């Protein structure tokens, strides 16, 4: 906040909504819960330019948790991959992967 | 076939909305942006937004009808244009039609598409999360906390729009 | 207008733009430009002239369009960090849209042909409004971001706005139209040194605030809208413009007036960044303003210029109209360099 | 799928029905029967000009009311909150300002259709 | 980034119960009160640790307890309780509300041949007590080390060394 | 940007060709630029006219691109002395002339040579110094 | 260099903390030059009101000087003590950083080489 | 980041390309501005529900509040300018170039 009053005024206007794990209704935990919860709790009272640089790592995981562009990055590698290697013919999937 | 159909419904939310951003006579921008809008309502119900689909139907719906019915009371032309018509609105739309479907071709062809950000083709049936929501619907519970956890929120949209009905008869009113 | 709803008007527009200042979230500070907008439009066409109308729309399209490009570059914050809070921006896309998205807002880089003319169109009244209140919200979400800001694109954002702001004001007489121009110039001035000091542009935005108040209502007083109707003012009120003088020779910087303390200040900063080539830019090209300000000097009562007949009851009969702290906006406009490590105060 | 087997159905049932109409009743048609019906006399050419409603500002207040119907609307999943107290407090807020809204609109012409 | 401890497949092998979900909403409430000890202990598993590949064995006694509930109510009530689920499954909503006369016979049944008692309102819905014999496990989350805080705010203030020190403002 | 960064990539005086096309391309592209905005907010008349307005703005700017390409690397190989302010300095009328001559005309042409004359020695001398324009925040 | 350094109260004009920095002198020049400002105020008011300039309302007058120089009391007060703090910090962190700022020892001018150009 | 988000992220440019070509209509060039609130809801809907944001479900509805309330002052300052100048084109309201 540029000129904080709710910091000075002691009450809440938009610091509930703002983060992920905060209370939300009736206790339903957001996706990447943890995730954040670890990264807030990793970067509090440090600064901003000291969290950029030292909680690094619980950012890209919370931020991964988020997008999943690795783990979507994993699952694409693995199908195109099977779909060459069934395509050709290799192997074929197990019966459990049938029904 | 049933694959996913979230590609193919904003895909025709695309092309509508390639339509009335082409700037065509302003009705049929209406028929444009609407088809857009009712398939837009179907994107996020495929996603679980139940309410928030149908929400969007509702007002956009009520939105765009008082658009057009206030283009053909002072904004009509006395020979409308059409799809067709003028060149100008020809070359701007099938100009959006070739270029969206230049980029769906540029994406389920290689799935690795990285304009501005990264956009990989794998089904967006993947980022779906596996989870119950017990006996309540998370969206209904998420909007409804409107009255207890956003007090602020509504006392500012509220005094809001009803500043906005005050801007709208003395801009309006005149002389 | 009736007076009250005027008055309510007002109030959201102070409210509008308080919300965005003390908001820590990203909602409501795009909810506070929203209503800054809304409350402010009705404002410019209150005489109902028909300048005003389309004066008010072009302020609309460019303001909404600025306004849903910042909406956006929010959500796409949003989708690469799950936040709402005003810290930093984690995708530089999301960053490299809101500068021009709060541009337009300010009106600094080729998104500023809207400033000139709807100045030109709206009353002095709501000019006055428009050219100081309207910059204060844009500016404290730039200051509050100033962390994560793309030096190369903030800089050059403001480098355009000091050289066309200068370029143009040389090519106008009607004096609404340059003091958009010479807004437009402090405001490359203001953000130049974002990146570097956001103490500084807070320094200048004060300064630049009561530069614009002091030199419009001495307009509002004097009741002129060109070169020419200016002029007169001599023969009529000789005092109001040869204040006038002082202020536009403080609006121009030439110190020891108070308009130099933020110019000097501002290079002072810069300088410690080793930035050197794009200060002595400004130095140079601040004398465009410079100009226009002397013509301006030039006119009014550096040299008496015809006057009418007609001004024989008009100096029969006085001002009704009450300025307040017009007195008290000279002082500062004018004399405040002996005060100026009070800079500190806002640090 | 059910959802949308029912839409495409009624499309197709309605599309059917308009393809019988335009084909299985035969045309003998000229000029004069595709003519722009205008109670008998020849039209004095109209039906694309600016035609001008009075309505226009309460037509426009009904999207400004229709947003205050969109916010009102979670009230039946509001209600099952464990502090009714402010839920209460803001619903009829929410319902003063459409009411206060209302009642200005009214006094300063507003509903009255411009003659 | 390292590896995932997916555990034997073998481990996932236990017996898997078999009654339809009228089934288990028949048996609901004498359920909750005659098998809430394992059941409770599974899930204090389940919250502390936050990872069901650390509990699956809690998993395996909910299984072997609930297999013993229901083999008691072949053995004494087998008929009543087969009228009551069928009665239940009829209703596309499975509500208790339309098949009270068939509850009222299933209740009595294992009231005075299994010593059951059906839990009163909100009984099964309190907040219960274990004493599970497992640790409390110190990082649920696995945090990393908590980053060290910034060089922490004291001294005491004395006049600035010459005033304002810039340019010309002795003071 | 990256072909901006091209001209540092080629050393100065050698690869002279790849030097004036290099310079060709950044005065060409940056043609692109005025033109587009010129053919926007100045209005125009016709799709033939708008693309010879580009042309022409086009032809200038690449054509003073590409001169200031040959001066910088025959000046590093006549004298075989890479560090030099005046080596871009003979794209003054270099550039002057031909801007004045694309727009055939004396008084802008001949006015022109001193004002990228010392530029392009200012822009050298940036080259080699440390000199910074958008310099980062340090401070 | 001051908005988000530790235990910044906001929207307070002077910390209870500042208490313990000198009070402005009443006779401090920055002082009563804004006592100036006040009576400048005072004959500009006149001067576009049409008034005696010096000699008119004293009562318009005298409450622009009093007014001055209370809120540049307070503006003084605040300006030392954003100086003090950033003399605090400034060896604060000089004492707890002393490895990059490193005692230079002396290396007196009787052994320098450093020459002398002639200037002729 | 799946193709529906490239698809109403590329939808935004086009509304946002849409607008800055007003061609003849500024109650078309209102169409594009209300065209660009649509991927902004839906794009915003995607997210907040992919992520669970729970409490953070109401971010659209409160775009929506806003969002007819700048539609409403758009056709309302049509109004005047197609009022008393005719029609709607936006090219016969450059008095104000002096
Ligand atoms: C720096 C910090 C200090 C800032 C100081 C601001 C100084 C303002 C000087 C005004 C002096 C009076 C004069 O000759 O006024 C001309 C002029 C009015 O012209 P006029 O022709 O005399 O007006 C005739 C009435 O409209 C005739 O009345 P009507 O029948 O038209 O009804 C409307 C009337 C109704 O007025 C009332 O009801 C009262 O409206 C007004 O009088 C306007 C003010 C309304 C109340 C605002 C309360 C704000 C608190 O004043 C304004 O236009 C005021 C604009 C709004 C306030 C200032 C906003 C700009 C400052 C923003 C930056 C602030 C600092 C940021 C850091
Ligand atoms: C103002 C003008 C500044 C110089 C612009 C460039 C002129 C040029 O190329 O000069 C090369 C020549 C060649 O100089 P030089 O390379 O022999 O020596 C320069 C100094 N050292 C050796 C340290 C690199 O330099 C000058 O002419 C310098 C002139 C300086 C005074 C200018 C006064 C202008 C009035
Ligand atoms: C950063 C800034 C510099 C780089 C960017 C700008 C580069 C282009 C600069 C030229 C822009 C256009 C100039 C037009 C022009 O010169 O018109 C003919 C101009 C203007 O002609 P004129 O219109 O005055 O001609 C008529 C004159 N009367 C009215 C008296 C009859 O010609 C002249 O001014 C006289 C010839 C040139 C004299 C000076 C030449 C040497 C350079 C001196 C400055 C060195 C530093
Ligand atoms: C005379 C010539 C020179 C003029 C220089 C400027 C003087 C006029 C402005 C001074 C008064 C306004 C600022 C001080 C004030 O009222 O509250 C300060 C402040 C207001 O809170 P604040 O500082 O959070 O509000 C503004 C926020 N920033 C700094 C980002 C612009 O009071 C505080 O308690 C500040 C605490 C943090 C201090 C570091
Ligand atoms: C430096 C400041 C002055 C800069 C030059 C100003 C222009 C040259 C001076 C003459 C201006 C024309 C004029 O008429 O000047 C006199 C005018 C008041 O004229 P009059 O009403 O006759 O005075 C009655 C006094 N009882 O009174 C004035 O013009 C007063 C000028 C005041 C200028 C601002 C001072 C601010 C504080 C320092
Ligand atoms: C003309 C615009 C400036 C750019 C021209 C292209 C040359 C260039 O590289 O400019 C960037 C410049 C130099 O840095 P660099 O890009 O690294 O190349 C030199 C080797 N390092 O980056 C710099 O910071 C060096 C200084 C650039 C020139 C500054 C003075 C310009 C002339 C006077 C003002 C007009």
């Amino acid at each position: 906040p540029f000129f904080d009053v709710q910091k000075r005024l002691g009450l809440d206007l938009d610091r509930w909504m703002t983060i992920q794990s905060a209370e939300q209704p009736h206790k339903i935990p957001g996706r990447c819960h943890a995730f954040e919860k670890e990264w807030i709790e990793c970067a509090h009272g440090i600064g901003g330019i000291r969290a950029e640089k030292e909680c690094k790592i619980e950012f890209d995981d919370f931020v991964e948790c988020l997008l999943r562009q690795k783990t979507m990055k994993r699952l694409s590698a693995i199908k195109r991959q099977r779909d060459k290697l069934i395509k050709e013919g290799k192997y074929t999937p197990p019966p459990h992967h049938l029904g | 076939m049933t694959m996913y159909i979230a590609f193919i419904l904003s895909t025709i939310f695309v092309i509508g909305f390639v339509g009335f951003s082409s700037k065509p006579s302003p009705i049929y921008g209406g028929l444009g942006l609407i088809v857009s809008g009712g398939v837009g309502c179907g994107i996020v119900l495929n996603f679980g937004g139940s309410f928030l689909g149908l929400m969007v139907f509702l007002i956009y719906l009520g939105g765009m009808l008082v658009v057009f019915g206030y283009t053909t009371a002072m904004a009509t032309e006395m020979y409308p244009e059409v799809w067709v018509s003028n060149k100008t609105v020809f070359g701007a739309f099938v100009s959006g039609l070739m270029m969206e479907f230049c980029m769906v071709y540029y994406a389920l062809k290689e799935e690795e598409v990285e304009i501005i950000f990264k956009f990989n083709g794998l089904g967006d049936w993947v980022i779906y999360d596996t989870g119950d929501s017990g006996f309540f619907s998370e969206e209904a519970m998420g909007i409804a906390a409107l009255y207890s956890y956003g007090t602020w929120l509504v006392i500012v949209t509220g005094w809001s729009l009803l500043i906005g009905v005050v801007v709208i008869m003395e801009i309006t009113r005149g002389n | 207008m009736n007076p009250i709803i005027y008055t309510t008007l007002i109030m959201t527009v102070m409210s509008g733009t308080m919300l965005v200042m003390i908001s820590s979230h990203w909602l409501l500070i795009w909810i506070g430009f929203e209503m800054n907008l809304l409350a402010m439009i009705p404002v410019l066409m209150k005489n109902f002239n028909p300048r005003a109308t389309e004066a008010a729309t072009k302020y609309f399209l460019t303001q909404a369009t600025a306004s849903m490009m910042l909406m956006m570059a929010i959500i796409i914050n949003l989708l690469y960090s799950g936040q709402w809070t005003i810290t930093k921006m984690f995708n530089p896309v999301a960053m490299t849209m809101m500068t021009m998205a709060l541009a337009m807002k300010l009106g600094l880089s080729p998104f500023h042909f809207w400033v000139p003319e709807v100045t030109q169109g709206i009353s002095l009244q709501a000019g006055l409004l428009l050219l100081t209140w309207q910059k204060l919200a844009p500016l404290s979400v730039l200051c509050q971001i100033s962390q994560s800001i793309n030096p190369n694109l903030m800089l050059t954002m403001a480098m355009l706005s000091i050289l066309i702001g200068g370029w143009g004001g040389l090519n106008q007489t009607q004096l609404r139209k340059i003091m958009a121009y010479s807004s437009i110039a402090h405001m490359g001035w203001m953000t130049a040194v974002l990146p570097y000091n956001t103490t500084m542009t807070i320094l200048n935005l004060l300064i630049y605030i009561t530069m614009t108040l002091a030199m419009f209502m001495l307009l509002i007083h004097s009741s002129a809208t060109t070169t020419l109707s200016l002029s007169h003012t001599w023969n009529k009120m000789p005092v109001i413009t040869s204040l006038m003088m002082v202020t536009l020779l403080s609006m121009g910087g030439l110190p020891p007036l108070s308009g130099f303390m933020p110019k000097w200040m501002i290079i002072q900063e810069m300088t410690k960044n080793e930035s050197i080539i794009m200060p002595t830019l400004m130095a140079m090209t601040a004398l465009l303003n410079l100009y226009f300000y002397m013509r301006l000097a030039y006119s009014s009562s550096l040299t008496m210029f015809p006057s009418t007949n007609n001004m024989k009851m008009k100096w029969q009969f006085e001002h009704t109209k009450q300025m307040k702290l017009l007195p008290t906006m000279i002082v500062l406009s004018t004399l405040v360099l002996p005060m100026t490590p009070a800079l500190s105060s806002l640090n | 799928m059910n959802i949308m087997l029912t839409l495409l159905t009624n499309v197709t049932l309605a599309s059917l029905l308009v393809l019988i109409a335009f084909w299985l009743p035969q045309l003998n048609a000229y000029s004069e029967k595709t003519s722009p019906y205008e109670c008998g006399f020849d039209p004095m050419g109209s039906a694309r000009l600016p035609f001008s409603m009075k309505f226009f500002l309460v037509a426009i207040t009904f999207l400004l009311f229709d947003l205050e119907i969109a916010l009102l609307l979670p009230l039946p999943w509001a209600s099952q909150t464990n502090n009714l107290k402010t839920m209460l407090t803001m619903a009829l807020f929410l319902l003063i300002l459409l009411a206060a809204s209302l009642a200005y609109e009214w006094t300063q012409k507003g509903l009255e259709w411009a003659e | 980034p390292g590896i995932v401890e997916l555990p034997t497949l073998e481990d996932l092998k236990v017996q898997e119960v078999k009654v339809s979900s009228s089934v288990l909403k028949a048996a609901a409430h004498h359920y909750g009160a005659q098998c809430d000890k394992p059941n409770k202990e599974f899930m204090l598993c389940r919250w502390e640790e936050k990872d069901p590949r650390r509990c699956l064995e809690e998993g395996k006694l909910v299984n072997q307890c609930a297999l013993d509930f229901f083999r008691q109510i072949k053995r004494h009530c087998a008929e009543p309780f087969t009228e009551y689920w069928t009665c239940i499954d009829y209703s596309g909503l499975q509500l208790f509300r339309h098949c009270r006369k068939q509850q009222a016979k299933f209740d009595e049944c294992v009231l005075d041949k299994l010593g059951w008692v059906r839990p009163d309102l909100g009984e099964l819905s309190k907040v219960t007590k274990v004493k599970t014999d497992r640790p409390l496990p110190e990082n649920p989350y696995h945090s990393r080390a908590r980053p060290e805080p910034n060089p922490e705010a004291e001294g005491d203030l004395k006049p600035a060394k010459h005033g304002s020190r810039l340019f010309f403002w002795t003071m | 940007k990256t072909l901006l960064h091209k001209y540092s990539d080629i050393p100065e005086g050698t690869e002279c060709h790849r030097k004036a096309y290099a310079s060709t391309s950044i005065g060409g592209a940056t043609g692109l630029i005025v033109s587009a905005y010129s053919i926007a907010l100045k209005p125009p008349a016709s799709f033939l006219e708008g693309v010879a307005r580009t042309g022409r703005y086009t032809f200038t700017s690449a054509a003073i691109g590409a001169i200031f390409g040959l001066t910088s690397c025959i000046s590093a190989q006549v004298r075989e002395k890479p560090d030099d302010p005046l080596n871009y300095f003979i794209g003054g009328c270099a550039g002057g002339l031909t801007l004045g001559a694309r727009t055939r005309s004396y008084g802008i042409g001949a006015a022109a040579c001193a004002y990228m004359g010392l530029t392009a020695a200012l822009v050298k001398m940036g080259q080699l110094e440390g000199w910074q324009v958008f310099a980062e925040p340090k401070v | 260099m001051m908005s988000g350094r530790p235990g910044r109260v906001p929207l307070q004009f002077l910390p209870n903390e500042a208490r313990s920095l000198p009070p402005p002198k009443l006779t401090d020049p920055r002082l009563v030059y804004m006592g100036f400002l006040g009576y400048c105020s005072g004959l500009i008011d006149n001067a576009i009101r049409r008034r005696p300039v010096v000699s008119a309302g004293l009562h318009r007058q005298l409450l622009y000087v009093t007014s001055f120089v209370f809120f540049g009391y307070y503006l003084l007060k605040r300006q030392d003590y954003m100086y003090a703090l950033r003399d605090h910090d400034m060896f604060a962190y000089v004492k707890s950083h002393p490895e990059d700022f490193p005692e230079k020892d002396k290396k007196t001018y009787g052994e320098i080489l450093e020459e002398f150009h002639p200037v002729r | 980041m799946p193709l529906v988000y490239m698809n109403i992220i590329m939808a935004f440019a086009i509304a946002l390309a849409g607008l800055l070509m007003y061609r003849s209509h500024l109650m078309s060039s209102l169409l594009c501005l209300e065209g660009m609130m649509l991927s902004l809801f839906i794009m915003s809907t995607l997210i907040i529900l992919n992520t669970h944001f729970t409490l953070a479900n109401m971010m659209p509805i409160i775009l929506l509040v806003f969002a007819a309330c700048e539609a409403a002052l758009g056709l309302s300052l049509l109004v005047m300018v197609s009022n008393t100048y005719g029609t709607d084109y936006v090219q016969n309201l450059n008095l104000l170039q002096c």
